[PDB]
């Protein structure tokens, strides 16, 4: 949904 | 060892 | 001395992961931005809930305030960014160059110039009674996670996953430093002090670091929370006392004494990732926002 909000890989 | 953060000069 | 912040409020409404929240200069109204695809307001004082302000066609990753407190710009994966008039909820630019989503976003003091920096590497400085795009920067190698405008505008400062801080000139666009940890871990946030002297930088190994950038030395290094994963904002709480205010990986909101680095309080509440915090302009008021399992953002307040 938003970037900030996604884990890093 | 005090730092100044908010004093503006 | 130590602070005694205490949960006063908790706002819900948004229905995916809370990205985001600022408080207005004026320090009546906090903006919140989520996954959701809006951006709310609040409350600063009582967390009560004004508006919702759509528009962006995926999640947003951050908003900021123009310093007259009419004004949003707000940094989306639908990789443009919005300029909002507070009052009425319209869209009044909407601001496209960049490749890939806007992750970070900031107006300048005087509010003329807004600050990006986004996933497809670079910084962008935009024209705020235009939309259009004044200077792209080729700021980094890869993904840019904090943009921020020094006390007159003047400098810009930005932090990548490449390891880096850069200083640039404005008006130039020039890079005048480039920062070096004696390390490279992934650079997840940045930010000048008041009175541009220094900037607190945030690393993917659970670090703060307070950084003389002109000498390019470190004076202060904060540790003790969770931060691997996510770009967590980070402040200087200057109300009262002098605090180094964090979110964390671990649910809790740190707080530190600014020379000691001592942590002086971890609040509790939230059920998920702490990934934003702010603090109120002349009020002792801390507002936090949590990820997907959580999506509440609190209000607490402290005596000093």
């Amino acid at each position: 949904g938003a970037a900030r909000a996604e884990v890093h890989l | 060892e005090e730092v100044d953060v908010t004093s503006v000069y | 001395v130590k602070p005694n912040y205490a949960l006063k409020f908790t706002l819900a409404g948004h229905t995916k992961a809370v990205s985001s929240v600022k408080f207005s200069p004026n320090g009546e109204w906090l903006a919140s931005s989520s996954a959701d695809k809006l951006i709310k307001i609040w409350g600063a004082y009582d967390g009560k809930f004004e508006k919702t302000i759509s528009g962006h066609k995926l999640g947003i990753s951050d908003v900021a305030w123009s310093s007259d407190s009419n004004l949003l710009v707000s940094a989306s994966d639908d990789k443009t960014l919005k300029i909002w008039d507070v009052s009425s909820g319209k869209c009044l630019k909407t601001l496209k160059g960049h490749s890939n989503y806007v992750f970070c976003c900031n107006f300048n003091p005087q509010s003329n110039l807004i600050v990006s920096g986004s996933f497809d590497e670079s910084v962008r400085i935009w024209d705020v009674k235009t939309g259009k795009c004044l200077k792209t920067l080729p700021a980094h190698s890869d993904p840019v996670s904090a943009v921020h405008f020094n006390r007159d505008g003047s400098l810009i400062v930005s932090s990548s996953y490449d390891g880096l801080c850069r200083i640039w000139d404005t008006a130039s666009g020039q890079c005048l430093k480039t920062l070096i940890d004696d390390d490279n871990p992934p650079v997840s946030f940045v930010k000048f002090s008041p009175n541009g002297k220094y900037i607190l930088a945030a690393t993917l190994d659970n670090t703060l670091k307070l950084w003389d950038y002109s000498k390019g030395k470190c004076l202060k290094t904060y540790t003790g929370h969770k931060n691997e994963k996510y770009c967590i904002f980070a402040n200087f709480s200057v109300t009262g006392g002098k605090w180094i205010v964090s979110g964390s990986e671990d649910n809790l909101v740190y707080i530190w004494n600014l020379q000691t680095k001592e942590i002086v309080q971890k609040l509790q509440g939230h059920t998920d990732v702490v990934i934003s915090t702010a603090c109120h302009p002349t009020e002792n008021i801390i507002a936090s926002a949590a990820l997907e399992n959580d999506k509440t953002i609190k209000l607490w307040k402290s005596d000093c």
